[PDB]
């Protein structure tokens, strides 16, 4: 996912 | 010293690592008793304590409701009551040695709910949930009154901020950031309430805006040399360190230092390795 990478 | 608990590279992570921003160097201390990312991490009483998360590894991808209590002179963890339900990418705050949680995720439900810790009875209470689901959301606290910032709501990302009054027990919209932000580093610095990157659903941020209470106004600042989102933050003698998070494309090691008498920014350190997702306070 583009905001926790994870 | 300040201290960076669990965190996300390619599994989440048990890591307890304290940098000493006088000295510049790394300690390692004892680890999670379960890896974590996307927690919070605060201080009461001088005990360190880490909130929620998720433990996204090759086996599972389990959210947590675990409080654990680390121990700067025993080196331990303890295991404390947990919370309601789990709350993964959550926010957290310290009002009158009390922890409140804020928000996050357990699967595809986001959260509004909002509950609040008592460290010398070892329980948890729900409280007024707020007006938003909000996960990824940033957590402050100024004039003993708890503020929820940004985050997620399953479907948008958000630049709004509500307050929490906790005498009356109640919730109240603010005036929104300029920026929407996601993911963001959430600290109170001289007097405001800082907002630090994260992520609007298109790029990750390196601006960097605060709150004025008396004023209702956010303004910009002097932005980070780097965007990240899930970043970690807190302030130590006067000056915000950003911790790791990610850009889009790494895993940051990155540790920003922001001097508010200069309005400048500077790299003072890079962590034993990158991370997102971490939960940051000093003690």
């Amino acid at each position: 996912d583009p905001e926790t990478g994870e | 010293l300040i201290y960076t608990a669990g965190g996300y590279f390619r599994q989440s992570l048990s890591y307890l690592e304290a940098y000493n921003p006088s000295d510049g160097t790394w300690l390692r201390l004892a680890d999670l008793q379960v890896p974590r990312s996307g927690l919070a991490g605060c201080v009461v009483g001088g005990l360190l304590y880490a909130v929620g998360g998720r433990n996204n590894s090759p086996d599972g991808n389990t959210d947590s409701s675990a409080l654990d209590c680390y121990n700067p002179m025993t080196n331990q963890w303890s295991p404390c009551a947990p919370m309601s339900v789990p709350r993964n990418r959550i926010g957290v705050g310290v009002i009158d040695g009390h922890i409140y949680a804020v928000g996050g995720s357990h699967g595809c439900i986001h959260h509004n709910s909002v509950e609040r810790y008592e460290p010398e009875r070892d329980e948890w209470h729900l409280v007024a949930p707020m007006l938003t689901r909000r996960i990824g959301v940033g957590v402050a606290v100024l004039n003993r009154l708890l503020y929820a910032v940004g985050g997620f709501d399953g479907t948008n990302r958000l630049n709004s901020a509500e307050c929490y009054y906790p005498e009356r027990n109640e919730w109240r919209m603010i005036t929104a950031m300029n920026t929407i932000r996601s993911g963001a580093g959430v600290c109170v610095l001289h007097n405001c309430i800082y907002a630090a990157g994260g992520y609007d659903g298109q790029d990750q941020l390196n601006s960097v805006e605060r709150y004025d209470v008396e004023t209702e106004t956010w303004t910009f600042v002097a932005p980070m040399k780097h965007r990240r989102s899930a970043l970690g933050i807190t302030v130590h003698q006067g000056r915000i360190y950003v911790l790791g998070g990610y850009d889009g494309h790494t895993f940051l090691d990155s540790v920003e230092c922001y001097d508010p008498d200069t309005d400048t920014w500077s790299e003072v350190t890079r962590m034993t390795s990158g991370r997102s997702g971490v939960g940051v306070a000093v003690t």
